[PDB]
Order: C-alpha cells, then structure tokens, then sequence
C-alpha cells in the first residue's frame, strides 16, 4: 500500500485453487483461503502461490481482493490512495526446452 | 460502628429463608368440584420479593422443604391428605378418583392438633441444575412456546380433606411455606429494574434508570 | 507489533478476557453415547462490517445462530443433533486519533428478552435471522411483533449500567482498539441442540457517541471475527457387539 500515513482499513486478499471458480461475493471469498490484510499495522502482504504451470478454457488460480471496512482517514488527508503489486519466481522454478520469443518479430 | 467481617452474605443463607408462597381455601361441600380441593403447581415466581432474590443467578441447584399450616372452622378430629404428584404423575381432576389412590405419589396424612406437616422434596430434574432463564424454543422449527423448558418443572401439591361417606360442611384454609436447602448457584446476573407484569414472562415496560436531582454540581 | 494468528485463514492483530477463567475444553476431559470431535471447524469466520455512525444506538448478534450459514459449522448444525462449542470473539474497530467514542463489548449468557407489547408473542425472526446485527433503538418500541429494544434497559429490564457483571471489555478509542473475549461453553446440560437454544448473545453498546470533527470519515467500521474452538458432536455409527 503506497498511500497516506494516516489511513487505516482492512482487505480480504482471497485465493482460489486451480479448478475453482473466482468468488462472486465477498461472502463466497471468505469461505476459501483468505488473508485479512490490515493496512494500519502492515503495509506489505507477501503471498507465495503454488501450482504455477505452463498449461499449453484453462485451469488457473485467481487472486481477488475485496473491501472489508473501506478506507478511513482523519481531516486534511487525500481521499485516494493506491496499491502497487510485485511478482517474482520464488525459491526455484525449472525451465525446459528453448524456444524463440513471440514478441519482437524478425 | 466498627468494621469486623461478614458471613451472612453466603449464597446458602441468603436464598435459604422460609417464606409464604401460596394461600388458598376450600369447602368440603358445595356445587363446584374445583373448590372441593386445592391445586398448586410448585414454582417460585408468585411471590415478587422471593423471585427477585433468586433471579440474581442463572442456574440454581437446591432441594426444598415445604411446611403446611392448615386451620379449619365449622367437632371430632379431622384429617388431611396432603398428596404430592411429582412431574409426569397422574393428577386428580375431581375429588375421589384413582389418582388419589396412586401409590407412587408421596402423601402425608396429618390430623389437626399436632405440629405442622412437613416433607423435603429432593432435587428432581434430569438436568444438572434448574435454569431460571431459558433463551430458546420448545421445538427446532421455533414456532412453539418461548422461554419455557420442561427441565425446570416441579410437581404439584394437591390437598384434600379425608372424609367419610358424607362430609361435614367445614371449610379449611391452607398456607404453604417454602425454603431452599443446600443451595448452590452458578453465573450471577444483574438485579431487576422493572416491575413484573407476568408470572412466567420477562415482559416489562421501559423505566428511567435513576431519580433526578436539580443540578450536577448541587449536592446536599 | 503483530502476532499473526493462523488457523486456515489469517488474522493479524495486536488482552484476552477469559469468560470465567475457564478455557473451552472437550467433554472427554472429565458405546452408550459416543462423541465425535470435529477438529476442522475452527478458523476465523469474519462476520459483516457494521458502520458506527454518529446517530446509532447499539447492536446484538445471537450465537450460535450467527454462524448457522457459515461453512462447515453451518453444515454440522443441520446434520448432527447434539453439539457443544466454545468461541474466541475478536471485535476490532479502526479509527483515527480525531475520533472519540467508547464501546462496551459484552457477552451475555442466556438473555431472555421481553416483547414490545406486554403479553404478546413474537416470531423467531425478530431476534435472529442468520448473520444480522439487530439494532437497539432509542425510546420505546410500539411494533407488536418486535422485541422491546430500549437501550437504557438493554431489552431485558436490567439497567444498562449493570451489564459489567458478564465478561466484558471496553474499547475506548482514545487508547486501545481491540477486544478479545474467550467465551467457554456454559449450559446446564452437557450438550444441546443448536437450533432450539441460543446459548449467549454478544452486544456492542456505544456508551459515548462518535464525534468526528469535520471533513473526516463519518463512520468507524466495527468487524466481528468468531472462531469456534473445541467443538464436539455426537457419533453417527453403531457400537460393537
């Protein structure tokens, strides 16, 4: 969370397994795997996600996030904030068989 | 005045007091079979003072004792059948029937001119304590009676005048005294602050918290 | 700092007020009547978030009817007959330092509540109806099919100031912001049907109204998180010869 130093609130970062459908309500989301990320006492939530495979519709996990309390601010503070997101390859990955990129064309 | 210490505030000798709970009359001869005997479901929610004391606890476990004071007015000695029907027993619906002759109903026979009749009912219930308050329903469809369970039920005392072939035209008056013994209490609860409106409900009308004074700074 | 509690969901928070100094515990700690402890029930079933507005009076949730539609716990109530459970309730609100207010988080065991009209009956949908925060109201209630709901007598006729007997924790916004009440199982029968009987009722009562100054958020979100601990049920299989 990159925002004001006076804002507080809660979020429900929810994870759906590969086969599972994305939840359609906050209530549905809460039944699954969920982390209640407190913006007041933390400002970084790290989620190691397993079962990441090539899959060459498709079975894929889903990460959703839901309001739980909303953003609460005291007087003289902006009415907007933002959340940035990062991604990595964790402890180890394994890659097999070279192929050319389908990006930059010859 | 001096300090010292106490031991008059223990639960046992707080709630354990003999107090009148029921008074009724009956006439042996009349045109109403209802009035030829006395019925009395045992409960402690009729005397307002006694009720308020016991309701400062949620669960109570005690074995009571019941003493009867019977007087009679208009020649020879007169005897009284003081029967106790326990929960799920047969109850008489009229004077003289097989329910009086039931041998599973503990029945005192006391004749006048002797020290008062007494017996000590034990702790009946299949629960592990009577519960003053119940926050539930009688069925799981939740359409039944509210705030009533059958595990706090106590029997009935039926009093009749043992008579010959043709009774006298006497009339008697009974008074019942009730006293817990070996009381134990679990979970305390705030005192009542409203006047009772029903003998079984917890119904009330809102009332102010406390009496008012002229000003916050004013104290005399 | 932040003692991250994990069960199967995570709740980050940072005193415990035990109900009467008794922690939830199995009945086995004490054939004909076998029991089946379900150990997968516990996890944080976070309820809906009520808004503490300036003009509000108070709120109550009947247990265990609040968790009647919540996952596995909800399912077991339908399947099984007799069951007993204890609860760890975390009531947390989030507010700044320009907000002033006071709350009384109190767990009241067996609260029978009288009708709005004396000598009338009301339906079960007037006390509980899934997960809803029923609202106490100022003055009297004249709706016949409602509960009395007068805040000053707490809807029981006992006086609201005296509710401090029951295991309670005060959330004064000035200092702390969290209340943890660990309620054990209290009943006069070892285990009971979980539809008929509402074991206890959680009440949150604002004793000082919220004043938020000017151009600040006009509500303080109060979230209730309930984890059923040490839940036991009845066996569903036959005994040996």
């Amino acid at each position: 969370f990159c925002g004001s130093a006076m804002a507080t609130g809660k979020f429900l970062i929810a994870y759906s397994p590969p086969g599972a459908n994305p939840p359609k309500t906050r209530k549905d989301a809460m039944l699954g795997t969920h982390i209640i990320w407190d913006i007041g006492l933390q400002s970084s939530c790290v989620l190691c996600v397993p079962w990441i495979s090539q899959t060459h519709y498709t079975s894929a996990g889903y990460v959703t996030c839901w309001y739980q309390t909303g953003m609460i601010v005291p007087p003289g503070t902006p009415n907007s904030s933002s959340i940035m997101c990062f991604a990595s390859a964790c402890n180890d990955f394994s890659v097999r068989m070279l192929r050319d990129t389908p990006f930059i064309s010859q | 005045k001096n300090y010292h210490s106490r031991s008059e505030s223990t639960v046992e000798n707080f709630l354990g007091r003999s107090a009148c709970v029921y008074m009724e009359e009956y006439k042996t001869t009349d045109n109403d079979v209802n009035k030829k005997f006395v019925a009395w479901p045992i409960n402690t929610k009729q005397m307002v003072q006694m009720r308020r004391k016991l309701e400062m606890f949620t669960y109570l476990r005690f074995d009571m004792e019941v003493t009867f004071v019977i007087t009679s007015r208009q020649m020879p000695v007169l005897t009284h059948q003081i029967m106790y029907v326990p929960p799920g027993g047969p109850i008489p619906a009229k004077v003289d029937d097989y329910a009086w002759q039931t041998s599973t109903n503990p029945s005192i026979f006391w004749t006048e001119g002797n020290a008062p009749a007494r017996m000590s009912i034990p702790f009946i219930s299949i629960g592990n304590a009577y519960s003053n308050f119940y926050d539930g329903w009688s069925n799981f469809d939740q359409r039944g009676s509210y705030g009533y369970n059958t595990l706090n039920n106590l029997g009935h005392i039926y009093v009749r005048h043992v008579s010959g072939s043709s009774p006298h035209p006497i009339t008697s008056t009974i008074r019942v005294y009730f006293k817990p013994k070996h009381t134990r209490a679990w979970v305390p609860r705030p005192p009542r602050l409203c006047q009772y409106k029903k003998a079984f409900s917890v119904d009330f009308t809102p009332t102010p918290i406390t009496d008012t004074r002229k000003d916050i700074n004013t104290v005399t | 700092r932040s003692i991250t509690l994990g069960n199967s969901t995570i709740t980050t928070q940072e005193n415990v007020v035990v109900g009467y100094g008794r922690w939830p515990t199995y009945l086995r700690d004490d054939e004909d009547q076998p029991t089946q402890p379900d150990v997968a029930t516990c996890r944080f079933y976070t309820l809906d978030s009520i808004k503490w507005e300036k003009g509000s009076v108070g709120w109550w949730w009947k247990f265990p009817e609040a968790l009647s539609d919540m996952g596995l716990f909800g399912q077991n109530m339908q399947y099984h007959y007799l069951g007993r459970a204890g609860y760890t309730i975390h009531v947390q609100c989030n507010a700044s330092k320009f907000h002033q207010g006071c709350l009384l988080v109190v767990c009241v065991p067996e609260a029978e509540m009288g009708g709005a009209v004396v000598g009338q009956a009301f339906s079960a949908t007037a006390m509980a109806n899934g997960d809803k925060a029923y609202e106490f109201t100022s003055a009297t209630q004249s709706d016949q099919t409602k509960v009395q709901t007068a805040i000053h007598n707490a809807g029981m006729g006992v006086g609201v100031g005296n509710l401090t007997i029951y295991p309670h924790q005060w959330i004064n916004l000035r200092t702390n912001n969290s209340a943890t009440i660990v309620m054990p199982y209290i009943n006069s029968v070892p285990m009971d049907n979980m539809f008929r009987h509402y074991n206890f009722t959680l009440m949150v009562i604002p004793f000082v109204k919220l004043d938020y100054a000017d151009t600040a958020s006009t509500y303080v979100p109060i979230t209730v998180t309930v984890a059923p601990m040490c839940a036991e049920y009845n066996g569903l299989r036959l005994a040996q010869a």
